[PDB]
């Protein structure tokens, strides 16, 4: 037997007598296409199928020539190919899914040693939100966007969260690969949707994480058949200026690669201040050891300076990896606490396998 | 004579039903579908179609007049999530392999210990590792070791070859990743074993054509659902290739995989077991001397040993016998093993 | 300017493409217009780009340009008789070319 | 019914008739249908390679109960390789002649077909025809291009013919270990094709082809001089003694050049000296004699 | 209706405009090389009884080479003048296209043309475009 | 080469359809040049005038240069130490001559496949002479300006055509007195003397080091 | 050519095409598969059409279309006429030799089954008397028209 979409008759039995006949002859059938361009004061819209041809047709009198832009899935007649009511991609709540507005479990002391950039992030974020007085009286426009760049996992996510719980109001994190979509012209609508619905509420913070994917990478040198990252990039630099007459909401980007750099972003009005992160000297390392040991069972008679001396060049993900590995050494035997020599092997296991 | 309303709807629809493709679902009794030629239609959907199983990626039934959704269609016998599950038992448990006991406690503490004794982790609050990489020279012990650990377990096991994830329907790739990880989540904490992951992940190149992007999105969604961080339920994943340097670096970096097990070289110790293992299921006569074959040749694997025993069986059947004499082994040792013997600095290093 | 009938100007740099046999298709298409129209002049500037010397294993991009060059050597002077057609080549580096050219 | 084609009406899309025989388009390459081209005794010298092939092909067919009595399975994979092309077609066409068995030859250059999928679909369509006639042998000719190496996809090494190599390796042993199907692959250059199909799980017989010996070179010479006109007082061994590492085909070239020398004289006779100038014509190599290339290294 | 066999797949015969237009005695100086090709190509075509008597089995093909401007194409024209075959010639770098499979299919189209037709002569000018030694196809 | 409107049944030519092209030079079209006051530049006022004498008077006095018997040049080169006003000068003068600025970066020309710059250069020079007397600025042509006759891997093949297709576009065969080129580098001697001579870029505008009096003016 | 006529949608409980006293409806067309798929018979129905033929139309259409006065007595002069009697003899001869080849052959092992499974529809009498009939009638018409004009014209 088969199914073919059946059900027992108690819900569709009354549906199947005369409602099916009214969904055939009155209800028409339309198709979807893409919109290449447009003309002024007259439609003359050019529409491609990508499978049939490119057609030059007109809209119907059901819609107004207002929201029909380049790149929108619209309804196409079978006979006259006329533009019916366009269709949106996705509805509705795609902003709340990245705007949790929730108190994060990060202590302000979780970043110790490189306090100079944290005070820079204090001045750039907190002071035009709550102390906007010296900016007016002297005569410098306050900056409203800072790029972060440097070695990966240096504390980029840590410092970006350190300002997140600092004011606790409208934190928005954007994944860099989430805007890499499949449809033609998908993120640029979402960038319009994010920017409008964040300007409604005040004291809001938006963070762009991993802008190596969409934030001005290669502008258009490898994608010569799709052109989506560039159109979104051209749209976001378009909507950032012009549509920001003296706003309040701050936008921050971070990258690993110090190459994906737009000079049009460093035009004054988009991005002005350079803040990079560097490696800890001695103490910022040892602080992270003091962070990733207090949560686990270690010996109270061991030191952390000696371990950081064995690690000249190291990041917090590496330091976290040593503690997990030295964690596993204590599990290899029947030890319910951590001894110093398990940390010493984990240094030699992590470093002296591939690094140096 | 009683069944009437179902019979009318069996007769209400059009007879030449075509087969469609769900793309997006809008809950206003109409949506957008796809034909077989990639032509897409703003059509509607009926009421009897049982709107509970409509997923973007499912197959439906369409018409010729208005091409509306006649009824939802099943998977049409597509066993791409059920066949890869090992139902029976694999090969011998731990006595099959030999001379790899350096590497046994690694995988035993990583798989069996988080399941059988999850108390060592809770005495100090330390998380178990998620992924384990098995690389080394090709055909060394990698497939033989994975079957050795999967035999000694008390949970379900998955066998994935890697080429049975790659299709061309533009959704089938990352969907079956979600369909497998849903099966692994809903069922017992299975052991994901995806062999040959170098075919899907290397060096992260993006082209403009539509032959390569179906790999990268499936790779990217795999790293997304591996690190979905919502509810994984301790699913242990074992990944293995031969080479390691031409692989994806962000799968190597911690947070993802913290176990990179290497499978080094041999010796004339581990061989003698594999000679005995391969010469067990045959009519081994009482006139054969394997010890002369062991000491003489000094570089061979078990796949070489297997090729010896098969050629020994063939030479015995060419001379119309049942049992095998030593001479068939001697010629098989001299015939088959002469295909790769090249390159040695002899008499130079004591 | 004077005594002109049909004067083609080839830049000899734009005749390469990303597809493997397309440059040879351009050359024969250039010469059939030259047989369509009687007396005609083909001016190819800068033979140094597409000319050059044959050599050994040579980074497969270069194998195409040698195949483009071998097409040019055959079509303008080969099995068929090029009649009422004159060719003006002009460059600056005649040092290393194909001596068959 | 599996792989059952049907007649469909083109107006209402209704069934019309169950169709006859299964999917086998382009069997013009298949089923060679002409049995005599060459005998057995016209090869000579390579009798070991002959006896191996005869009792790796005809012995699994004519007496399968012997192989079903020991306990091991029967071989199906044969690889032939010899760099100058010595006994690479003659030995194929001879076993194609006295076998009374179906012969299918497919060169490894035809499956490429223009656009996608079509070159892949006829792979399985061949084997279902090959299983349709269980007494059959598929011959592969020059598996060197399709079957080289799995390269990257974004750079060169386009993954289009790769699917066929995936299909070929996963059809014969991916689903079911079939029977009465023997494959023969013949190419040189055994360092550049892929090694996954070279494991002993698939191919059991890597029969090489060495250059012929002086007894072998004498026997090849007696083959081609059999139809010519020979004059008395001639030694054929010394001709083969003047071939230091010949290639079998060069015996034909000496026979043609000695024939061509006697042609221009309008003479049906041939001397020993005619062959001496014939071998010296063919022996034209870049490793020149000089007596100093090979004596400084003694 | 049924079309006649091989009404397609190329049209590459030389009959009646165009012609090579050179006599055989125009080349002065190749007393061996003109005599060598003629033994290999024209002489099998007419005097076939002489080969069969000795058992020579005339050669299948011929490689010509050397520096440019020694008389290479000029010889092939005077061959094509004094012949009674369907002379089928082809540029070397011709049958390489953008779409894969086109090249080898055009190879089949030429050979099925000449084999089904008269005892014809196939001439390829250059092959160093398409016939060097092979190595690992990295590209 | 025209994209005419065609009836779907009669196949009749009735429309013109103004014929767009690739999106890459569309991305290179930069309009709305902000008016930068020349007094922002300190110490380099001679070079400002010599530029204004070179371009603006050919834009204004079109008939003064025709009755005299001369031809205005179309090639101007800026060079010097990087950061001395190579990107502060002509885009301050593109703001008053309303003639549709059109940038051209150097390494954007280098693409992955072969024969991409030869399309991309020519189409850029196509669109400008399709337009009004526009201005083509090229920035860092040191990248594509090699030092020729050198066949050494890997920069031996992909550059020289795009170099040439530039060069044969500048003077070339037909006269190109429709669009002006103000192309600039920061390096001189690495260039080969191929387009480096007159005909092309001949107005050598050196940028000196800013003086103490120039730097104090700028601050 | 076909004409049609719409039936109302109110006759859903009664069978359409209310035929009463007629039996010509099985004639003139039956509804084919390409017709009964779109609207037949549930929307519209087919109708029969005959042709109003009469005198004062039919004979005068034939006498002005298929009629020739001066052409019925021409001679089609013998440059190409006896030339046409030569290209046909050769192909008839080869068919006769092929007809010779089969008649002398005479397979006499299971003849009636070998004859019925091996037909050619061109050898025995298909290509043998077809052209022979055509060459016979043509020269008879030509010579008789040649003899009559010699009787008439002096
Ligand atoms: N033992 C032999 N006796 C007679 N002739 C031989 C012998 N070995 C080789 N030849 C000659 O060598 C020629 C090559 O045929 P062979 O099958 O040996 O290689 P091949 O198949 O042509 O090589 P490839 O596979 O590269 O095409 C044949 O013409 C054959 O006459
Ligand atoms: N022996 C000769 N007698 C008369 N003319 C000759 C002779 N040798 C060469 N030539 C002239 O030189 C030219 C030789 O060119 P040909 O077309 O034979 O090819 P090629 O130049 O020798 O070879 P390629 O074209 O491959 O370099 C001919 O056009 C011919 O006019
Ligand atoms: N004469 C000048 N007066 C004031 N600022 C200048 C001058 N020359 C250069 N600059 C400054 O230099 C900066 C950019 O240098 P630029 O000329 O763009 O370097 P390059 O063109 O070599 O990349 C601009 O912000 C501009 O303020």
């Amino acid at each position: 037997e088969s199914d073919t979409g059946l059900a027992p008759p108690a819900l569709w039995d009354l549906a199947a007598d005369k409602q099916t006949l009214q969904s055939e002859q009155p209800l028409q059938v339309a198709r979807c296409t893409k919109i290449i361009n447009a003309d002024s004061e007259d439609p003359k819209y050019i529409i491609n199928v990508k499978q049939f041809a490119k057609f030059v047709v007109d809209l119907s009198d059901q819609v107004a020539p207002t929201d029909i832009e380049e790149g929108m899935r619209v309804g196409v007649d079978r006979n006259k190919y006329q533009i019916h009511i366009p269709l949106p991609p996705k509805i509705d709540p795609t902003v709340t899914m990245m705007q949790v507005e929730e108190k994060p479990d990060v202590t302000y002391s979780d970043v110790g040693g490189c306090k100079e950039q944290i005070e820079k992030l204090r001045e750039v974020v907190e002071t035009p939100l709550l102390h906007p007085e010296r900016f007016v009286n002297l005569g410098i426009e306050p900056p409203k966007g800072v790029l972060l760049f440097g070695p990966p996992g240096t504390g980029k996510t840590l410092c970006a969260r350190a300002v997140a719980n600092r004011t606790d109001a409208c934190f928005i994190r954007v994944i860099g690969s989430e805007l890499v979509q499949k449809y033609v012209g998908e993120g640029a609508r979402m960038v319009r949707e994010l920017f409008e619905m964040a300007r409604t509420k005040k004291a809001c913070l938006i963070f762009f994480d991993e802008i190596d994917a969409i934030g001005g990478a290669r502008f258009d040198d490898g994608a010569g058949g799709d052109n989506e990252v560039q159109r979104t990039m051209l749209e976001l630099i378009n909507q950032l200026d012009g549509f920001d007459p003296r706003g309040n909401i701050k936008v921050l980007m971070a990258t690993n690669r110090p190459d994906t750099l737009d000079p049009a972003l460093m035009r004054p009005g988009r991005l002005d201040r350079k803040i990079e992160f560097s490696l800890p000297d001695l103490e910022g390392r040892t602080h992270i050891f003091k962070i990733h040991a207090r949560s686990m069972s270690v010996e109270r008679d061991i030191r952390f300076e000696l371990l950081a001396r064995l690690c000249p060049n190291s990041t917090g993900a590496e330091i976290r990896s040593v503690c997990t590995e030295a964690g596993m050494f204590a599990i290899r035997a029947r030890r319910k606490i951590a001894t110093e020599k398990d940390f010493l092997e984990a240094v030699n296991k992590v470093i002296k396998s591939y690094a140096k | 004579k009683q069944e009437e309303e179902r019979s009318k709807v069996d007769d209400l629809r059009g007879t030449p039903m075509s087969v469609g493709t769900l793309e997006e679902i809008i809950d206003d009794n109409h949506a957008i579908v796809s034909t077989s030629v990639g032509s897409e239609h703003y059509v509607s959907i009926l009421s009897f179609v049982d709107k509970d199983l409509l997923e973007p990626g499912c197959s439906v039934l369409l018409n010729h007049k208005v091409h509306a959704v006649i009824g939802v269609l099943m998977d049409d016998t597509d066993p791409l999530v059920t066949v890869m599950k090992v139902e029976k038992a694999p090969q011998e448990t731990y006595a099959d392999i030999g001379g790899l006991d350096n590497q046994i406690q690694e995988i035993k503490e990583s798989v069996e210990l988080p399941l059988t004794h999850p108390e060592y982790y809770e005495e100090m609050g330390i998380k178990p590792p998620k992924g384990v990489i098995l690389y080394g020279p090709p055909g060394t012990g990698k497939t033989l070791l994975a079957k050795a650990v999967a035999n000694q377990t008390s949970a379900t096991f998955l066998r994935v070859v890697g080429s049975e994830l790659i299709q061309k329907y533009l959704g089938d790739g990352p969907k079956l990743v979600r369909e497998l990880f849903r099966v692994a989540e809903e069922h017992a904490p299975s052991i994901v074993f995806i062999d040959e992951i170098d075919a899907i992940g290397t060096k992260r190149y993006d082209s403009n054509s539509g032959g390569e992007r179906e790999i990268q999105r499936t790779m990217l969604e795999l790293l997304n659902q591996l690190d979905g961080f919502d509810s994984r339920g301790d699913v242990k994943v074992i990944m293995a290739t031969n080479r390691i340097e031409t692989l994806d670096p962000a799968l190597i970096r911690p947070g993802r995989i913290d176990r990179k097990i290497e499978f080094p070289l041999p010796d004339e110790k581990t061989k003698k077991r594999i000679f005995q293992i391969h010469t067990s299921r045959m009519t081994l006569a009482d006139d054969v001397t394997l010890d002369d074959l062991i000491m003489a040749k000094d570089d061979l694997s078990g796949a070489d040993i297997k090729a010896i025993c098969t050629e020994a069986g063939l030479m015995a059947l060419r001379e119309r016998r049942m049992k095998v004499t030593n001479e068939d082994f001697k010629k098989s040792k001299e015939n088959v093993l002469y295909k790769k013997q090249e390159g040695t600095p002899e008499g130079l290093y004591l | 300017s004077q005594l002109d009938c049909n004067f083609l100007k080839v830049v000899s740099s734009s005749i390469v493409d990303k597809y493997i046999g397309e440059s040879a298709r351009l050359i024969r298409e250039m010469f059939n217009y030259a047989r369509d129209h009687q007396p005609c002049i083909i001016f190819m500037d800068e033979i140094d780009a597409i000319g050059g010397r044959r050599f050994s294993e040579g980074t497969s991009a270069d194998r195409e340009i040698q195949r483009t060059l071998m097409e040019l050597l055959n079509q303008m002077d080969g099995f068929d008789t090029l009649h009422r057609v004159k060719m003006i080549m002009a460059t600056n580096r005649p040092d290393t070319l194909d001596p068959a050219l | 019914t599996p792989n059952c084609r049907v007649a469909l009406r083109n107006d209402s899309y209704t069934l019309h008739k169950i169709l006859p025989n299964k999917v086998d388009p382009l069997v013009s390459l298949m089923m060679v249908e002409k049995v005599p081209d060459s005998t057995y005794e016209m090869i000579g010298g390579l009798d070991k390679q002959i006896k191996e092939i005869k009792e790796v092909i005809e012995l699994p067919v004519k007496h399968p109960e012997l192989f079903e009595a020991l306990g091991i399975a029967q071989p199906k994979g044969v690889l032939l390789y010899g760099p100058p092309g010595t006994g690479k077609t003659l030995l194929a066409r001879a076993v194609a002649h006295h076998t009374d068995c179906t012969f299918i030859r497919v060169s490894g250059s035809e499956l490429v077909q223009k656009f996608i999928g079509e070159g892949a679909r006829m792979v399985r369509e061949l084997f279902v025809m090959a299983r349709e006639h269980a007494p059959s042998i598929i011959f592969m000719d020059e598996i060197d291009s399709i079957g080289s190496s799995r390269l990257e996809g974004g750079s060169g090494g386009d993954s289009e013919v790769q699917r066929t190599m995936l299909e070929l390796l996963n059809q014969l042993d991916g689903f079911e270990a079939t029977k009465n199907i023997k494959v023969i692959m013949a190419t040189n250059r055994i360092d550049i094709l892929d090694s996954a199909l070279l494991r002993p799980g698939r191919i059991d017989r890597k029969i090489e082809f060495p250059p012929p010996n002086e007894e072998a070179r004498l026997d090849i010479l007696k083959i081609h001089s059999r139809k010519m006109n020979l004059t008395r007082g001639i030694n054929l061994r010394k001709i083969a003694e003047l071939m230091p590492g010949a290639s079998g085909a060069e015996v034909k070239g000496v026979c043609t050049e000695a024939g061509m020398y006697a042609l221009r004289e309008r003479r049906v006779h041939v001397t020993q000296e005619d062959f001496e100038m014939a071998v010296a014509k063919v022996m034209q190599k870049d490793s020149e004699k000089n007596m100093s290339i090979k004596k400084l290294w003694k | 209706d049924v079309l006649p066999p091989e009404a397609d797949s190329s049209i590459m015969m030389l009959t009646s405009d165009q012609k090579p237009d050179v006599m055989y005695a125009d080349i002065g100086g190749m007393d061996i090389q003109k005599q060598e090709v003629r033994e290999a190509v024209e002489l099998p075509l007419t005097h076939f009884e002489l080969y069969k008597q000795i058992g020579i089995d005339p050669p299948r093909g011929v490689l010509m080479y050397g520096p440019p401007g020694c008389g290479k194409t000029m010889l092939a024209k005077a061959v094509a003048h004094h012949t009674t075959a369907a002379f089928i010639r082809v540029v070397g770098s011709e049958f390489v296209q953008k779409y894969l499979g086109e090249g080898p299919r055009m190879v089949r189209d030429v050979f099925r043309l000449a084999k089904e037709n008269a005892p014809a002569i196939i001439f390829i000018d250059e092959i160093d475009a398409i016939a060097t030694k092979r190595f690992d196809a990295q590209t | 080469g025209d994209l005419v409107g065609v009836n779907k049944d009669s196949y009749l030519i009735l429309e013109t359809l103004p014929t767009e092209y690739d999106s890459r030079v569309k991305a290179m079209e930069v309009d709305e040049r902000p008016t930068e006051q020349y007094s922002d530049i300190g110490g380099l006022d001679k070079q400002i005038q010599e530029l204004v004498e070179a371009i603006v008077l050919p834009m204004n006095h079109k008939e003064k240069f025709e009755n005299l018997g001369i031809q205005p040049p179309k090639g101007v080169l800026m060079y010097g130490p990087p950061g001395t006003g190579k990107t502060l000068l002509a885009r301050a003068c593109a703001a008053q001559t309303k003639a549709t600025f059109l940038k051209l970066a150097g390494p954007q020309l280098v693409q992955m496949f072969i024969g991409d710059g030869a399309k991309l250069v020519r189409d850029a020079f196509a669109l400008a002479k399709e337009k009004a007397p526009s201005i083509i600025f090229i920035d860092e042509l040191d990248a594509i300006g090699t030092k020729r006759f050198d066949s050494e891997k890997a920069g031996d093949r992909e550059v020289q055509r795009t170099m040439l297709e530039l060069l044969n576009q500048l003077d070339g065969f037909q006269p190109n007195t429709q669009v002006k080129v103000i192309a600039a580098t920061n390096r001189v001697d690495i260039l080969d003397p191929a387009l480096l001579r007159s005909g092309r870029l001949d107005r050598k505008i050196e940028f000196p080091m800013p003086n103490e009096e120039a730097r104090a003016r700028i601050m | 050519i076909d004409a049609f006529r719409l039936i109302n949608a109110n006759m859903m409980v009664l069978g359409h095409e209310p035929r009463q006293t007629t039996s010509n409806l099985g004639h003139l067309n039956k509804p084919s598969i390409q017709a009964l798929i779109h609207g037949l018979n549930r929307h519209y129905y087919s109708i029969t059409i005959n042709y109003r033929k009469n005198e004062l139309e039919q004979k005068m259409l034939l006498n002005l279309h298929k009629k020739s006065w001066m052409e019925g007595l021409t001679l089609q002069d013998y440059s190409e006429h006896c030339k046409h009697n030569e290209s046909v003899v050769k192909e008839m001869l080869e068919l006769a030799k092929n007809y010779n080849k089969a008649v002398e052959e005479e397979d006499k092992m299971t003849p009636e089954q070998l004859a019925i499974k091996n037909v050619g529809k061109q050898d025995p009498k298909r290509h043998l008397e077809e052209h022979v009939d055509v060459l016979m009638t043509s020269n008879i018409v030509q010579c008789l028209a040649a003899m009559l004009d010699t009787v008439v014209f002096k």
